[PDB]
DNA sequence: CCATGTCAAGTACTTTTTTCC
DNA sequence: TGGAAAAAAGTACTTGACATGG
């Protein structure tokens, strides 16, 4: 039940993608926003599936 | 070529055909179609199958064995 | 992608992916009934297929 | 000769050629180049590519078989 | 603690090769 | 020649020991 975005991010960070866990900055800089924006999408994404 | 450079890994092949070419000074796409068909059959444990499989894979890609190339390598 | 079904899941159960919650080798290995060293194992070689693609 | 004395491992062969020439009470390269390309071929589990192996890589090294050799061994 | 993760080998089954008739 | 059948490489999984940070 996880957004395009939402889901992309979660396996960014997490290295799903590329096996590389990805700090906020680089996510942030691949969909073009805030380290802050990213975060707040994960944890967004987190309570989601809890 | 663009691809000759590349390092064999791209090829995705099998665990024993890596092993023996690792085996085998054999790092980039250029030093392998350079290698014929016979002088690989002779590598230890690389039979048919492996060979036949490589074959395939450079075959699915434009490459294939025993070519003849100049200038190399780059470094 | 070119995971099997088996290697993604493992995946997600260890990073959260499925309930939110990271879990334990132990647990996954549970899951799958196996133990915690294979679900590494498993885990490491999913891990290593994605830096070479 | 000194490359001569050296073990056979030196030569890093295969598994498979390995334990036959342990099998066959081979431990110095010396002992190795004495014995003719047949006589080989009659070891067991040694085949063709085993023997080819080792045939290129004595050659590698300037090496051939069946050398007749002198003040043998000690 | 002490639970989880990591390492080094170790057993046991499948696939490929390689001998050899 | 070609194919059964030994031996080796590989692949799945276990086990017990260790470290280590949580």
């Amino acid at each position: 039940k996880l957004s395009e975005r939402e889901a992309m991010v979660l396996k960014m960070r997490k290295g799903l993608i590329d096996g590389r866990e990805h700090t906020l900055e680089e996510v942030g800089a691949y969909f073009g926003v805030t380290r802050e924006r990213i975060r707040q999408i994960e944890n967004k994404a987190l309570r989601k599936l809890r | 070529d663009p691809i000759l450079l590349r390092p064999v890994d791209d090829l995705e092949l099998t665990v024993r055909s890596a092993n023996c070419l690792k085996a085998e000074a054999i790092h980039y796409i250029g030093d392998l179609v350079q290698r014929t068909e016979v002088e690989l059959l002779k590598t230890p444990n690389l039979g048919k199958k492996s060979l036949t499989e490589i074959k395939d894979v450079l075959a699915s890609r434009g490459l294939s064995l025993g070519m003849r190339l100049e200038n190399w390598p780059p470094a």
